[PDB]
């Protein structure tokens, strides 16, 4: 698998979630909340209720979505599951990564935890589930540990949900297989295969003893199951669409549910008739976490597709149950602020600038090469702005863009990274008073990204990238190899890791400075009426207009200045049956001549006048 | 943008393309996943066989489009 | 007023003759071609030549014989560099080229009758169907629907099956996962998704093209698939549509272009057609009546016990009228 260098255009600190929360985890001992972000960052908050800013810290090791989080070891020890295919163990009090399990092969979608037996399992699109002892991971002793990876087999389809009971005697998985699979974590023995659901199961819940199970699926139903009776015991149709998040009280009598329809409901499992509309969120519910300080729970924490996290009070259930649908809460008691997510982006024909639109509808102009914002256009019409800022030039694709963090992430690949060769003056890099060379954008950018790396000694000579710019090195298919900040390239152990992970295709150009040649283009040239066999050797780096002057030398059968005079009357190198501007690059003709319903070899028109 | 190709076994594969991408290039991308050389490949879309000289925009092949990959059975 | 005349092989043009024969016994196509011949624009192109050939076949004093498609082939070679040779070719590539070329000619004529939004020619009226592709993201479940036209369906095959089964697997839901994940515009990231292709608009004639080939990545070559694939004489299809009107139309098999040969690089094409209830075999210049039971069997060879594999490659189903 080939390796790709990528970086994120962002601020030094991203205090608020930039793409919504997938999973929630509350610590009652220290009154701290944990949000897992789609922006790949876990954040810690103080839910004391009285503080102008609850932001404590942010944990950034992951490079993709954080699907689930688990708070273990009687207080604080966060485990995370991510779409970067890795599982990370964190010292939750001090907030840093300890170990990274790279056992999973695909996105890691869910985690289950057995408090008592202090056990934890991880599953994803791997179709494989992995059991882990929290104590064994947290260990720093390594006294003949010989870590044995214990997997769970059976899952035919991709797993989206996992649940384990308190005692850790039962473990059930939910997948696109619609069927739930149960096992005994202590023995790894297959228990049963509960058939019943119509669709994928995204939420699973087990009782203390693991006797009965609650499940939520995209079929719109909540199913109660008895593992004793070994079959479904009940089905509640509460939502008018998929149900993705569930929480229960300690009694295991009242179930809390939400999903796509954005409505949050509490439902009495005993008497399904009793169904209270808690709220209607501003976006589909992705995950919920109850406040378990009191029974019944005083409040519920709600994570959605939006970056904002909300708390809704459940204190008044009892009074509404006896008397008299109309929802309980209209406004949240406490709101965790959210940032904006970039949902639309457009690369301009100059492949240096990017236009973006975000969830607040704010449009902004960006410079990929200098990895920074340039201007905030505000809530302007995005497609109209795109048109207005149209440049009639062509520059080959040299990078890709992703927005899965809600932030701009630019990715460079071995293939097309080096492809865009533009003049410096064009690139706005005036060099008074010598000449303008043909610079490679991807090259310069690579140099700037690894500017502080000593192996490349300096910079690129033209520009600098923000020193806090994260530089990620990763396999295209999935697995993340190494993430460091640009400024950190200096560190001896960092430079040692760059030495070990940075692939050869980058080494050739940044350190060894063996800059790549160009990849020439050619086209047929002849008179449109008369003149007195094959395309001449040419390049997109050529000014195109200068080649038309060479045609005037054949009619003749200090000279460089006389050839420029031919452009005033002769030459006339038209193409695609239309007039061709001398300032236009040879590469730009491919975006108009051959692009207009014709073969990639269009002949150049020529005339005496 | 992303388009789809239905391969010989009926398996669907994805391709990341641009409207300016030519058909030969697309066949090269198919070749990267399946290994079939472009000279052996034939692509049918919307009832029409795609020409190597033409581009995706020319055939108006937009996102989520499914292309049908087929090879050849020669006879005389 | 029926006739049965074979076509001369001009070296490796059996693929041509076979497709022309299959198309000739597609009555609405034949009829539209004859109606085209009657207007006499008197300019030469592939359609006028085709019309001349079909008219010559239909209007012959005897009932049986052999006709040389010299002028048609001359035009085919003239307007297409690709078939301008004596090499062996694919019947489906030819079929598709011919249908699109004629249809393009007709479009240009509609465009030039108005001269003194888009329209549809009779080629589309006969062979064109429409599919609806639906992709559902498993993360947010936002189903995305896209309509796409077709002139024929290319179906993947498996050992010891029926074309009805292949057709049903074709319309089965497929999960896009791992390296093939779908890019969801809501999730703004690649996700597992469910893909299903259902028939939205049924064609007058359903042409089925069997993907009888397999690529060996490790061996850098492909082989011909000579699997047994039974094709029934009749087929029933149901329509989706807007569910205001819902179809359940019956089709009958009328013709099969068959490829004979052990490999994909060489072979021979023949055509079987149904006429007034019995089956006939066209092998270039030779035509013979064959009994109905023998046509299942050789087409889709069992095991290996058969000389130079003769397998059905393109089938033509005619809607009941
Ligand atoms: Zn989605």
């Amino acid at each position: 698998r080939k390796v790709q260098v990528s970086y994120v255009i962002r601020d030094e600190v991203e205090k608020y979630n930039r793409n919504g929360v997938n999973a929630l985890q509350l610590d009652p001992a220290l009154n701290r909340l944990f949000t897992a972000g789609r922006d790949s960052i876990i954040r810690i908050w103080s839910v004391n209720q009285h503080k102008q800013d609850p932001y404590i810290a942010s944990m950034e090791h992951h490079t993709d979505w954080v699907n689930d989080i688990v708070l273990c070891c009687n207080g604080k020890t966060l485990i995370s599951a991510s779409s970067d295919t890795t599982v990370k163990v964190w010292n939750a009090h001090k907030g840093f990564c300890m170990s990274t399990l790279r056992t999973h092969k695909d996105y890691v979608k869910a985690l289950a935890y057995a408090k008592d037996k202090e056990l934890v399992a991880s599953a994803g699109l791997d179709r494989q589930i992995f059991l882990w002892d929290v104590n064994t991971l947290t260990a720093l002793t390594a006294s003949n540990n010989t870590v044995t990876t214990s997997s769970l087999s059976g899952n035919k389809d991709s797993i989206y949900s996992l649940a384990m009971n308190q005692l850790g005697t039962i473990i059930v998985s939910g997948s696109t297989e619609k069927v739930l699979r149960v096992w005994d974590p202590r023995t790894c023995a297959k228990l049963m295969k509960l058939k019943g659901h119509t669709d994928n199961v995204k939420a699973l819940l087990l009782n203390r003893d693991g006797t009965q199970c609650l499940s939520g699926s995209s079929d719109g139903t909540i199913r109660l199951w008895s593992l004793g009776q070994q079959r479904c015991i009940a089905t509640y149709r509460v939502h008018d669409e998929g149900v993705w998040a569930l929480q229960v009280n300690d009694a295991f009598t009242h179930v809390y549910s939400g999903g796509r329809d954005r409505k949050i409901y509490c439902t009495d499992l005993r008497n399904p008739d009793i169904r209270v509309l808690i709220c209607e969120e501003k976006a589909p519910v992705l995950k919920m976490e109850l406040d378990r300080s009191a029974d019944p729970p005083p409040a519920i924490w709600v994570a959605t597709t939006k970056s904002t996290v909300n708390k809704w009070t459940l204190k008044g259930i009892h009074n509404f149950r006896a008397s008299g649908i109309t929802p309980l809460c209209t406004q949240p008691d406490q709101v965790i602020k959210g940032g904006a997510s970039i949902i639309q982006c457009h690369i301009l024909n100059d492949k240096r600038h990017i236009l973006t639109k975000d969830t607040n509808n704010n449009v902004a102009y960006w410079d990929v090469l200098k990895a920074c914002k340039v201007e905030d256009l505000g809530k302007v019409d995005f497609e109209d702005e795109i048109k207005k800022r149209f440049k009639m030039v062509y520059v080959p694709n040299w990078f890709s863009v992703d927005l899965k963090t809600g932030m701009l992430t630019i990715t460079l690949d071995e293939s097309d990274c080096f492809a865009a060769w533009v003049s410096a003056k064009d690139a706005g890099f005036s060099s008074p008073d010598g000449s303008d060379p043909k610079l490679n954008l991807g090259g310069l950018l690579l140099q700037a990204l690894l500017e502080y790396w000593p192996r490349t000694h300096k910079g690129n000579g033209y520009f600098q990238v923000p020193p806090h710019t994260p530089v990620i090195f990763g396999e295209a298919g999935g697995r993340t190899l190494f993430r460091l900040l640009c400024r950190d390239s200096g560190g001896e152990t960092e430079s040692m890791l760059l030495n070990e992970t940075v692939p050869q295709w980058v080494i050739d150009i940044t350190v060894d400075k063996n800059m790549p040649k160009f990849x020439x283009x050619x086209x047929x040239x002849x008179x449109x009426x008369x003149x007195x066999x094959x395309x001449x050797x040419x390049x997109x780096x050529x000014x195109x207009x200068x080649x038309x002057x060479x045609x005037x030398x054949x009619x003749x059968x200090x000279x460089x200045x006389x050839x420029x005079x031919x452009x005033x009357x002769x030459x006339x190198x038209x193409x695609x049956x239309x007039x061709x501007x001398x300032x236009x690059x040879x590469x730009x003709x491919x975006x108009x001549x051959x692009x207009x319903x014709x073969x990639x070899x269009x002949x150049x028109x020529x005339x005496x006048x | 943008m992303q388009i789809f190709v239905k391969t010989l076994t009926g398996k669907t594969i994805t391709l990341e393309v641009e409207p300016s991408d030519t058909i030969e290039n697309v066949k090269a991308k198919i070749q990267d996943k399946e290994g079939i050389p472009p000279d052996q490949q034939r692509l049918i879309f919307a009832g029409k066989q795609l020409e190597d000289g033409r581009t995706l925009s020319d055939y108006n092949i937009q996102k989520e489009s499914t292309l049908h990959l087929v090879l050849r059975l020669r006879g005389g | 007023n029926e006739h049965y005349f074979g076509l001369v092989n001009f070296g490796n043009t059996c693929y041509c003759n076979s497709v022309l024969q299959a198309l000739y016994f597609c009555r609405p196509f034949r009829e539209n071609v004859l109606a085209y011949k009657a207007q006499q624009k008197k300019k030469e192109n592939l359609l006028t030549c085709l019309a001349d050939l079909f008219h010559s076949i239909a209007t012959q004093k005897k009932k049986v014989g052999v006709i040389p498609p010299k002028k048609f082939i001359s035009r085919l070679r003239k307007e297409n560099d690709l078939f301008d040779n004596y090499m062996q070719q694919d019947a489906h590539e030819f079929l598709n080229y011919l249908l699109n070329t004629i249809a393009d000619i007709l479009q240009e004529e509609k465009k030039q009758e108005k001269q003194n939004k888009p329209e549809l020619t009779w080629v589309h009226e006969i062979f064109q169907g429409t599919l609806t592709n639906e992709t559902r993201c498993l993360n947010c479940e936002t189903v995305s629907s896209k309509d796409e036209d077709f002139l024929d369906l290319s179906v993947d095959v498996e050992q010891n099956t029926s074309i009805t089964h292949c057709l049903r697997d074709f319309s089965n839901t497929e999960t896009l996962c791992s390296e093939q994940k779908y890019y969801c515009e809501t999730c703004c990231s690649k996700q597992e998704a469910q893909k299903r292709m259902r028939v939205k608009k049924l064609p007058m004639i359903l042409a089925l093209h069997l993907k009888r080939f397999k690529y060996m990545e490790q061996l850098h070559r492909y082989t011909k698939l000579s699997y047994r694939v039974v094709f029934p004489l009749e087929l029933r299809l149901f329509n989706t549509s807007s569910d205001a009107v819902n179809l359940d139309r019956m089709y009958d098999l009328v013709a099969v272009v068959v490829h004979c040969g052990s490999g994909p690089n060489r072979g021979h094409y023949i055509t079987i057609v149904k006429s007034h209830g019995f089956w006939l075999l066209f092998d270039d210049d030779i035509v013979e009546k064959i009994d109905a039971q023998a046509i299942e069997e050789f087409y889709g060879l069992t095991s290996d016990i058969s000389k130079n594999s003769e397998s059905g490659y393109i089938l033509f189903y005619q809607s009941r009228e």
